[PDB]
């Protein structure tokens, strides 16, 4: 240069794509 | 300080288009 | 890279795919960094063109069963065929 | 009723079409 | 069935052309016996 | 065989000789136990198994390269020799021995460019593609006599046989 | 069933005796059990 720091982990995700092909959900 | 991410940080995780489907 | 040719059962490569199938105009939209397009089956139904941002849908070309349909032959030799699946043209 | 029932019910591979 | 054409069974791909345009015949043909019996025994589970 | 492996002279790598050998009872154990052979590697059979078979023929195929090429001569190999010059099946059967030749071995050309791979068992002769060696008795680039025994199963009246009683 | 036993499942000859008349124990080992793996996967088969 308040911003935010979160870490990545190796984990399983289900992802929701809508027609026109965006992920618009996810568990 | 520490805050909750909800349903942040889902990102596009490859170049493949799918469309209506779970994947 | 050479020519594209649409509408024909063509061994088809992209920037790292390769495969064989009819290349047709697709009506999908892709994002603009969308590549290729998969199937329910995790197989591959359309490309995006790497020389020019239009998309293509990819259709296995034809394939089927031939059945040979006949009488006994102690009654004749004559046989009718049956191309199962296939369109009277592609034949 | 046969057009409820007919409603309520939704690589190599080939599928024969059933002969009736 | 269609979803076992995605594995290796131990190869280095599920891709027979990059199996075959990345190696050499004798190592190649090794790899494609380990496919050949995975998919065909995935064949003979969908039989039976 | 002691026409073969103590031949007068041995042919280039790209215009490789080839002696048929057909009705003899080849006796393979002098050839196995005797440890002139710097690599007697039989591939499609157990060396120490060959008195027990018979052959429809027998194939020698004989010339030289640097032993450091050697290992190229072996079903299935990489290599300007293997791909360009002498190609075995990738089903070879038989037998390939090799050893060195410095206590007599630029007579020794190859061939080093060409259109494409060679058949196998084909051979090759026209003209700058090939090259000479370099075999000195001063010098991996030595020089060694290699002896391509390939066999016939082909199933024919056999026409070579062991020494089974 | 009794076809399958003219197949070389990928051994250098479908009989067994040639294999153990051309090849020392190390090897014969192999080609053996890819006779086995045959075989025995074509007992399955028919016994299913």
């Amino acid at each position: 240069l308040a911003y935010y720091v979160g870490y990545l982990q190796p984990r399983t995700f289900l992802l929701k794509y809508n027609e026109n092909g965006t992920i618009t959900d996810a568990v | 300080a520490y805050t909750n991410s909800f349903t942040r940080g889902v990102y596009y995780p490859d170049k493949v288009f799918r469309s209506s489907v779970l994947h | 890279s050479t020519n594209l040719v649409k509408n024909k059962c063509v061994n088809f490569n992209f920037n790292g795919l390769t495969g064989t199938g009819v290349l047709t105009e697709s009506n999908k939209k892709f994002l603009p960094f969308q590549q290729f397009g998969r199937d329910i089956a995790d197989t591959t139904d359309a490309v995006r063109d790497p020389q020019t941002l239009e998309i293509l849908d990819i259709t296995p070309c034809s394939f089927g069963g031939v059945s040979v349909i006949t009488p006994g032959t102690n009654t004749s030799n004559q046989v009718a065929v049956l191309y199962q699946n296939v369109n009277c043209t592609e034949v | 009723i046969e057009d409820l029932l007919f409603n309520k019910v939704t690589n190599g591979l080939t599928v024969l079409p059933p002969l009736l | 069935l269609v979803k076992q054409l995605s594995s290796n069974f131990g190869a280095i791909s599920s891709v027979l052309n990059d199996i075959l345009s990345r190696l050499d015949k004798p190592e190649a043909e090794v790899q494609i016996d380990r496919l050949i019996t995975g998919r065909l025994q995935s064949l003979q589970t969908y039989v039976t | 065989f002691g026409e073969v492996f103590n031949a007068t002279r041995f042919a280039s790598v790209y215009a490789w000789n080839r002696k048929r050998i057909s009705n003899c009872v080849a006796d393979y154990s002098v050839l196995y136990n005797s440890a002139s052979f710097s690599t007697f590697k039989c591939y499609g059979v157990s060396p120490t198994k060959l008195n027990d078979l018979c052959f429809t023929n027998v194939y020698a195929d004989s010339f030289v390269i640097r032993g450091d090429e050697v290992r190229q001569i072996a079903p299935g190999q990489t290599g300007k020799i293997a791909d360009y010059n002498y190609k075995l099946p990738d089903d070879f059967t038989g037998c390939v021995i090799a050893w060195n030749s410095n206590n007599l071995d630029y007579n020794y050309l190859y061939r080093l460019f060409r259109k494409s791979n060679l058949k196998p068992f084909e051979r090759d002769i026209s003209t700058f593609p090939l090259q000479s060696y370099g075999f000195q008795p001063t010098n991996g680039y030595q020089p060694y006599r290699v002896v391509v025994l390939s066999f016939e199963l082909l199933h024919a009246p056999a026409t070579v046989c062991g020494p089974k009683k």
